[PDB]
């Protein structure tokens, strides 16, 4: 016996695609068929059991769950707010505490738009209450949202200045800034960094990446420098600063070109773009975008870069592997091929596209599991989203709504050959 | 219609987007006043707000309209109605702009509905119906002050003078007045600026810091307004960030009067946060005693509490409020309220934290927090169905997904282009044709799962629970995005409430005292007085604790045994044999002594007989024979009233919602029954008369069980959506084939969803009215077509009309006979496989009806068969005796008459064998009639001749007794075998005393 | 409109088999050629024997497929030389 | 005006009894002669039949009864062992009938020795149908007008059950035996029952009301036909959950649909004799149109020949037999 098997899938069978127990909402391929993926629109998974996709200047929501014979799900309808510089669900989180199939229970959302002005539902299903708070932002263009634990959340700019907002139990909305860096050879950053207002000599690069590691972690991949705070309940604190400017672009330079011997007068031109701040069983993987435009055509050239957490810090030790996933690509606007680890501990991280998802491994760490590649070939099977949910990785898919792919159904692996091998390579003879 | 305002809203405060309204016409009640169940609803999404008006008893045509104020998101709040004796104006206020609207007058569009007709053409008909024009009529909020982003407020009325007046909270904290010159002339429109003083004080303090006697300040920033108008001056009341309910005079443009209401509520600190948006507060004037009611809704994150308070003038022309009740309230954040003064009565509309979306009622003068009646919303889609590998999906599935209340067509619709693919749009489709492509689509979503070289049960059923789950959870996703929430609307005149979910309009009805009492849980039962539940407190303590055991029972009543009940009552079992089966399975598995404390209950009851009987009575409407039964309108302009679409809708989701819950109370009653026989009856207060009475009603309670079985699988099985020409069509074959009960009628199938219950109310019930509402006018309510409906009372009585109707144990067969009507030969033929093995009467029907099924698929032999049970009973069952007595009596016997219309039956069906056995049947009647015995005899002659048996055509000429009749066929047999050349047949004939006949022939 | 197209040709059919029971060879091809019907005309021709209006027919109905029923109908009697 | 084609049947066999139903074997038994059996109120009948094809000494049809049992009911249905067998000094043979008593009766017979029959609980209603749903003869699945699939051993004890919600009309047993127990249902559903586990394993789903009759391919088990409403229709399992053929059975009432036991793709479907003479059409495959069509005074009961494209037909003292040849 078998588990349902996804057509262009029916070929895999080392991983399992499986209905998460919940499809999405109608209203959901109707905004996608008149508004398409392939046009800028960005949907999430949530782990908490939640599911939201933003279009045009629109955000709809429905939950997401496992179920034994299907499962009740709320969808709700939301207006993103307005002054949008570009519309985009990643202003948009929620603090959840809750998995089940009921997980409506722990919601809390804080939206910003690209002005600094911050919309606090105390519940989405509250409709009725709004929280104005103006966040230290003037008319700056917030990025990001990164949901931290004591329901409160870090308002990122494209700049990224970070600012902790903080829930009351009486309805206001709290602007702490976080501190912006410490580095080893900068100047000063202890003062307190933030757009319309005074200037320190900190590291200030755009924001990359973010990964709130429930190992009491909040790191934030930039283009220079992996930033780890520990934020509780209500507390903030930088613990590291890495600067990776520099270090990271020569081992990645080296772990694709190195060969060549003009490599002085070439690495000026590699750009290398750290995509992702991700994490598994070793560590911090830090997915890489290196490429060089002076050599054509343009070949991104993506290495797995990790750095081995200890739960909380990274070590000094770096495995650049360099991974290559086919020639073509697929693109919703801009290029894509993104990596996910669903969960902190698995081996499993699977790239995925448009087309193609990619389970494998880094190459480098403490165990591996199989490389295999599990495609949604077809119309309407393309990825509008990709995570986790009730430990398992979950994708959310343009006219099948929440699929998970379940490792089961490989091939194992016995100790007992190689010891035979070892045993048959010894004696010999003569005559 | 696209309105293009020149300024937008302003950003920086609470979203003004997501509302809505209704506004109910005074002039409703009576067939001609100028509307009569008419009013008109509007939800605001933003920039777009769509106006529809509905009428429940008639369809209005073109009665949608979409205006899209462009620029602004029109205020929550914001729209507001006002008459007059021409025209209806719409006053509606966004952030940055006023607009004013005319409207035509139903009664100034002409009144006359003396003709009788289900739909009715609206007040709109074109672009001429509605208007913007006026940028008098639409004005520009000027520079100073303008309207600050971080309120929500906004009124407008018109004065008693007929100026139009706008209310808006203005930035300084003040009331910004647009004031639009009357429906008279038009000059400039003037603005006004209500403070805390007049323009002469605030000149003596404009050189002093003041913000009570000068400029206002932000706090003061009003958040909800209201207004009332007394001789020729407005006061507005204003409810502001700083729980100050601040009052302006119009005329005076300065405030008179600011209370801290926060003395009257426990003073939460977390009000003040919410003192933006989450205070509402809403206004009714009761004409009655002249007094205008302030209902105030603070709200905490902590619980909001309600406060009503009335307006009193004293001798200066100042009102003031008087606290009437403070009902403490939720923190569940409110979507809506209001509270009528034709009933004290408060509605509202939370939203809690699930989509389990929260509404009550309670009169605030009644209590000091009220105990807030429950209403029950239409189920949310459900969990688990089937497992699978534990179950196989698709079935538990597809039943769900059929289910009413949790799934809509559309969301069939789009999980139908869920799994088809594509871009384009799956909507607007037949009913029958949206289940074939929802079987279609879910099995080529299947097929292209399925690859393997195996089939297993478990891939089976996983295949299965992974694609009807995909489709399922589609449609139960866009079931939820239509339980959202929108707003809620009240009728005082003819007494319904509506609630605007997202999209669709849903309506509140009341319920029986029995299904109350078994919905309500037992908190709230206690806060029912023993006075409305039972004449007697002993006879209410006693249906109480009946009630209270019938939960207990259905709580621990689980799913699994669900379906063991249903399994069990399809395949034939009596219900009381699996009731008792039922009832030792959970004395088996009790070991929570939940059959103890059910016991104790039992005992602490003095006298279960008349609970019982009045919850039976409650039930039993049934009025046997069929000498009212009407099939078509008795034209006496009754036939105007009801039977629409929309009443046969809002009828079908109440009878299905009833069906579902009174069987299951059936069910649980004939338990409870059975283990208080267990228990026994010699241990309670009227031991004498308990024994026979438990005795008696346990084979009543099995029969209504079994009835109420049936009415709930009627209520959602399906009705084909097919043209009303193909099945006048197989009536016309029926009516070829000699079948009575052929006959067709006109019914308008709705382009959705169609039950067979759909079908039955939709042909029959509709022309059935004027003689129910013959009845029924003269009962209660006006006898006169312009009744002030009762509705309270008029569902009640039809419903036990309806009952009555559809009692098996009645001659009342018209479902059946519907059914049979409009061809829905697979939903009768499980219709009596249910029904046939506990039927009470018309047995003989059943064998009608399955036979007919069964004679147009074309089983002879045994379609026969079943109309030889129904010929054993066509004199004895009285439906039947109705459809004869046509065949009965006259010179021959009845039987024989019946035998002989039967044999033209047969003669029209074909197969001369048949006629034969008829023919052989009827003999033994035939020995009184010499004509029928003759033309028997002949027709037995003629069929020989048919098959050629000659020899024996011969010896069936001899038999024939009359030398006429004989000379006859023997005419026919020399024509027939001179034709057929049979010439030894003639010779060899052995003729007798008949030979001069033939001679002479 | 298919679905009427044919269930009128089956009943037609049914309606118009009696008479061709019966005889009435002019008539028939009259009303056969009047409205074109193929297998008709065809089996009344060559129970009649009368090859000539068969092969006038053909050429009229060379675009109407009425060879297919040609060579049906001589299947079916019988005559495959 | 147009007429489509009719003719009268290729043999016929006199009879001095009515013939309710008539059928040769589904699978061969050793016999070149081709064993027929047909029941009425008075008589049931075993025969062995012939058609000349070679040899002056039959001319025409030549009909051997075998042997013939006094009878006093109407046979309801009659379903031989999937084990054939008649190559034996004293051949035996072993079938299941019903009749108009609601019940089973085993008959078995050793070749002019004796006769017996077996006693068998029977449905609440009449048996619609019923096989032997074992490839040696020892179980029988009999599916009534009462919606319970009844699988019973040769002593009469009800081995198994399969609850229905709705009146099982047809039950087939793998014609070469495999567990696999088809079941048709009158709304045209298709359920595949493997007798060892006791629960479904495959499904054709249909909502054309009603279903009258359908056959596998006996050439081909993954080949289903059917007549449904007026049409017959075609599934090629396991790439089918909804009908992929439906082309019009009769101008009739459809009501047997059975397939030539000797090609890949002959079948007939037969039409009801109501008002007018019971029209019988041989179709073919990837050819919507019948390729023959007969007319029979009566039409009760349908069947093939054995190993030949013979389609039968019995009725009113008479027995018709249509040659389909090509």
């Amino acid at each position: 016996s078998r588990v349902y098997l996804h057509p262009a899938a029916s070929e895999t069978v080392n991983y399992n695609v499986q209905l998460f127990g919940s499809s999405l909402p109608v209203k959901v391929m109707e905004a996608l068929s008149n508004a398409s993926a392939d046009e800028p629109m960005a949907a999430c998974i949530h782990e908490g059991g939640w599911a939201w996709l933003a279009c045009n200047d629109r955000l709809i929501i429905w939950k997401i769950s496992h179920s034994s014979s299907a499962k009740l799900m709320v969808c709700k309808e939301l207006p993103l707010p307005l002054s949008d510089s570009e519309w985009s669900a990643d202003l948009v989180d929620i603090c959840a505490q809750t998995g089940d199939p009921a997980a409506a229970q722990s919601v809390a959302l804080m939206a910003a738009t690209p002005e600094g002005s911050s919309r606090y539902w105390p519940n989405i299903l509250h409709e009725g209450t709004y929280i104005e708070s103006y966040t230290e932002f003037g008319s700056s263009l917030c990025a990001f949202v990164t949901a931290v634990k004591g329901n409160s959340f870090i308002l990122s700019s494209e700049k990224n200045q970070l600012v902790r907002l903080t829930p009351d139990a009486s309805g206001k909305m709290n602007q702490r800034v976080l501190p912006q860096g410490q580095g080893m050879l900068s100047g000063i950053g202890r003062r307190v960094s933030t757009l319309f207002g005074i200037l320190s000599p900190a590291v200030e690069s755009t924001l990359c990446s973010v990964l709130w590691d429930k190992g009491d972690c909040f790191y934030t991949l930039t283009d220079s420098s992996i930033n780890k705070w520990d934020l509780d309940d209500t507390s903030e604190s930088q613990v590291l600063n890495w600067d990776m400017s520099r270090v990271l672009r020569e081992y990645i330079s080296d772990a694709i070109w190195g060969s060549e011997s003009d490599y002085d007068d070439i690495k000026a031109g590699i750009n290398i773009n750290y995509l992702s701040l991700n994490q598994n069983c070793d560590g911090l993987v830090i997915l890489s975008a290196a490429w060089h435009p002076g050599d054509n055509p343009c070949q991104i050239y993506y290495t797995l870069v990790t750095v081995k957490d200890e739960g909380y810090n990274i070590s000094d030790e770096i495995t650049v592997e360099v991974t290559q996933f086919n020639p073509v690509f697929q693109a919703r606007g801009m290029q894509l091929c993104q990596l996910v680890v669903p969960n902190f501990s698995s081996q499993a991280c699977y790239l995925y596209t448009q087309e193609m998802i990619f389970a494998c491994s880094t190459g480098t760490g403490r165990s591996t599991l199989p490389q295999e590649k599990i495609p949604f070939e077809a119309q309407g099977d393309n990825i509008v989203g990709a995570g986790s949910c009730e430990g398992w990785p979950v994708f959310f898919i343009r006219k099948s709504g929440m699929l998970t792919v379940v490792a089961r159904e490989t091939a194992s692996v016995l100790p007992e050959h190689m010891e035979e091998s070892l045993s048959s390579v010894s004696k010999s003879s003569r005559q | 219609l696209s309105l293009r305002p020149d300024v937008s809203l302003v950003i920086g405060g609470p979203k003004y987007s997501d509302c809505a309204g209704g506004y109910c016409y005074n002039e409703s009640g009576s067939l001609l006043s100028a509307t009569r169940n008419r009013f008109i609803h509007w939800t605001s999404y933003a920039d777009t707000l769509e106006l529809v008006e509905l009428s429940l008893d008639i369809n209005l045509l073109n009665n949608a309209v979409r205006l899209k104020i462009l620029n602004c998101s029109i205020l929550p709040g914001g729209v507001h109605i006002c008459e007059t004796q021409n025209n209806i104006i719409v006053l509606i206020l966004t952030n940055q702009t006023v607009h004013r609207l005319i409207l035509p007058h139903p009664s100034r569009m002409y009144r006359s509905e003396i003709i009788s007709d289900s739909h009715i053409q609206s007040i709109f008909t074109d672009i001429g119906k509605t208007n913007f024009h006026d940028p008098n009529n639409t004005y520009v909020i000027p520079a100073i002050p303008g309207r600050a982003p971080n309120s929500t407020a906004s009124t407008a009325w018109l004065s008693s003078d007929g100026e139009a007046l706008f209310a808006l909270p203005s930035v300084s904290g003040g009331i910004l007045v647009i004031k639009m010159p009357p429906r008279d002339m038009e000059g400039l429109v003037t603005i006004a600026e209500l403070k805390q003083s007049s323009v002469m004080q605030r000149l003596l303090t404009g050189w002093m810091p003041s913000s009570i006697r000068g400029d206002p300040g932000p706090a003061h920033l009003p958040v909800s307004l209201a207004v009332h108008t007394l001789d020729h001056d407005s006061y507005l009341f204003a409810l502001c960030q700083d729980h100050k309910l601040r009052m302006w005079s119009y005329k005076d443009q300065m405030c008179l009067m600011v209370a801290d209401m926060l003395e009257y509520v426990p003073v939460s600190k977390d009000i003040r946060q919410t003192a933006g948006t989450g205070h509402k507060l809403r206004l009714a004037y009761s004409d009655t005693l002249e007094i205008l009611y302030l209902g105030v809704y603070l709200h905490t994150p902590r619980q909001g509490q309600f406060c009503v308070f009335q307006l009193v003038c004293t001798e200066s022309n100042r009102y003031s409020l008087e606290h009437t009740s403070s009902i403490f309230t939720n923190q569940e954040t409110l979507i809506d309220f209001t509270f009528t003064l034709s009933s004290m009565n408060i509605w509202a509309l939370w939203l809690d934290d699930d989509n389990q979306t929260v509404m009550k009622h309670i009169n605030f003068e009644r209590n000091q927090a009220g105990h807030w009646n429950p209403v029950f919303v239409n189920p949310l889609p459900d969990d688990d169905l089937a497992i699978g590998d534990e179950q196989e999906p698709q079935e538990a599935y597809l039943e769900c997904l059929f289910a009413p209340g949790r799934f809509t067509i559309a969301a069939l619709q789009k999980a139908i282009q869920i799994l088809r693919k594509g871009s384009g749009r799956v909507l607007d489709l037949s009913w029958e044709e949206l289940k074939k492509e929802v079987t279609l689509t879910v099995e080529k979503e299947i097929q292209n799962a399925v690859v393997d070289y195996d089939v297993s049960q478990e891939e089976f059923r996983q295949i299965n629970i992974e694609n009807w789950c995909k489709f399922y959870t589609c449609c139960l996703q866009y079931q939820e995005t239509l339980s959202r929430p929108l707003a809620l609307v009240v009728h005082p005149n003819t007494n319904m409430v509506c609630l605007l979910r997202k999209g669709f309009l849903s309506f509140l009805a009341p319920c029986s005292s029995v299904e109350h009492l078994y919905l309500v849980p037992g908190e709230h039962l206690l806060t029912v007085d023993e006075s409305v539940i039972c004449d007697d407190v002993d006879g209410a303590s006693d249906i109480v604790s009946l009630i209270q055991c019938l939960h207990m029972i259905a709580d621990y009543i689980t799913e699994d045994m669900a379906y063991q009940m249903e399994s069990a009552c399809c395949h034939p079992q009596s219900p009381e044999r699996v009731a008792e089966q039922i009832l030792e399975d959970l004395i088996a598995n009790d070991i929570d002594n939940i059959m103890e404390n059910i016991q104790n209950k039992l005992q602490d009851i003095r006298n279960p007989i008349q609970a019982i009987s009045f919850l039976l009575q409650n039930m039993d409407y049934e009025t046997n024979m069929d000498m009212e039964q009407s099939q078509h309108n008795v034209r006496l302009n009754l036939s105007t009233l009801y039977g629409s679409v929309t009443a046969s809708s809002v009828v079908c989701q109440a009878i299905y919602k009833i069906s579902a819950t009174r069987f299951l109370i059936c069910r649980d009653l004939l338990i409870l029954q059975h283990l208080l026989l267990r228990l026994g009856d010699m241990a309670l207060v009227g031991a004498g008369q308990l024994l026979h009475s438990q005795q008696e009603l346990i084979p009543r309670a099995a029969q209504l069980l079994l009835s109420y079985y049936m009415i709930r699988w009627g209520s959602q099985c399906l009705a084909c959506a097919v043209p009303v020409d193909l099945l006048e069509s197989n009536l016309q074959h029926l009516s070829v084939l000699e079948l009575s009960d052929s006959q067709v009628e006109k019914r308008r199938y709705t382009s959705g969803i169609q039950t067979i219950v759909e079908l039955f109310f939709e042909d029959v019930g509709r022309k059935h009215f004027p003689q129910v509402f013959a009845h029924l006018f003269i009962q209660s309510g006006s006898s006169q077509v312009h009744r002030s409906l009762n509705w309270a009372d008029l569902i009640h009585r039809i419903t036990s009309y309806l009952l009555q109707l559809l009692w098996p144990s009645n001659p009342n067969f018209q479902f059946a006979e519907c059914l049979m009507r409009n061809c829905q030969y697979t939903q009768l033929q499980e219709y009596v496989r249910l029904l046939l093995p506990w039927c009470q009467v018309n047995v003989g029907s059943c064998h009608f009806m399955l036979a007919q099924c069964y004679l147009v698929a074309g089983e002879g032999h045994k379609a026969l068969d079943c109309f030889s049970q129904a010929a054993s009973e066509v004199e004895r069952e009285d439906f039947l005796e109705k459809l004869i007595r046509v065949e009965e009596g006259e010179s021959v016997s009845p039987r024989l008459q019946y035998y002989n219309r039967v044999l033209r039956l047969l003669e029209d069906v074909g197969l001369p064998e048949l006629v034969i056995q008829l023919a052989t049947i009827a003999i033994s009647e035939a020995s009184d009639d010499w004509r029928s015995q003759a033309a028997l005899r002949t027709r037995i002659f003629k069929h020989h001749l048919d098959m050629g048996h000659n020899s024996q055509a011969y010896d069936a000429l001899t038999q024939i007794p009359d030398t006429s009749r004989q000379l006859d066929c023997l005419r026919q047999l020399v024509v027939v075998l001179c034709e057929r050349s049979q010439l030894q047949d003639l010779v060899e004939f052995p003729y007798v005393n008949l030979h001069n006949e033939v001679v002479g022939i | 409109y298919n679905i009427l197209e044919m269930e009128y040709a089956q009943k037609r059919s049914e309606l118009l088999s009696p008479l061709l029971i019966l005889g009435q060879y002019a008539w028939a091809s009259n009303l056969a050629e009047k409205y074109c019907d193929f297998d008709i005309l065809v089996q009344i021709c060559e129970m009649t024997d009368n090859q000539s209006r068969l092969q006038r027919y053909m050429t009229l109905f060379a675009e109407q497929n009425f060879s297919d029923f040609l060579f049906r109908w001589y299947l079916e009697k019988g005559k495959r030389g | 005006m147009k007429q489509d084609s009719a003719s009268n049947a290729t043999y016929t066999v006199d009879c001095e009894d009515y013939v309710h139903v008539v059928e040769f074997n589904p699978f061969d038994s050793g016999e070149a002669g081709s064993l027929l059996a047909y029941g009425g109120i008075s008589y049931v009948v075993i025969a062995s039949c012939r058609f000349q094809e070679e040899d002056s000494t039959v001319e025409g049809i030549e009909f051997k009864t075998l042997k013939t049992f006094h009878h006093g009911e109407r046979v309801v249905a009659i379903a031989w062992s999937p084990e054939t067998r008649c190559d034996a000094l004293l051949p035996l043979l072993r079938f299941a009938t019903a009749a108009g008593d609601k019940k089973i009766r085993i008959f078995t017979s050793d070749f002019q020795d004796k006769n017996e029959y077996k006693v068998i609980e029977g449905h609440s209603g009449y048996i619609n149908d019923l096989v032997f749903c074992s490839p040696e003869g020892t179980d029988i699945a009999s599916v009534g007008d009462d919606h319970t699939c009844r699988i019973w051993d040769l002593d009469g004890k009800q081995i198994a059950m399969f609850i229905l919600r709705s009146p099982g009309m047809s039950v087939a047993w793998h014609p070469e035996g495999a567990f696999k127990l088809m079941v048709a249902e009158k709304t045209g559903t298709i359920r595949f029952y493997d007798l060892t586990t006791h629960q479904a394993i495959l499904s054709l789903e249909s909502v054309q009301v009603p279903l009258m009759s359908a056959d596998w391919c006996v050439r081909n088990t993954l080949r289903i036909g059917a007549v449904a409403g007026n049409d017959w229709i075609i599934w090629e399992m396991p790439r089918s959950s909804y009908p992929q053929d439906n082309k019009p059975a009769h101008a009739d009432r459809a009501r047997m649909f059975r397939w030539s036991k000797c090609n890949e793709n002959v079948f007939a479907t037969t039409g009801y004799p109501g008002k007018m003479k019971s029209q019988i059409a041989i179709h073919h495959l990837a050819h919507p149109q019948p390729i023959l069509i007969g007319t029979a005074p009566v039409g009760s009961g349908l069947s093939w020949h054995r190993r030949l494209p013979l389609c039968v037909v019995g009725g009113y003292r008479k027995l018709f037999f249509w040659l389909t040849e090509m």
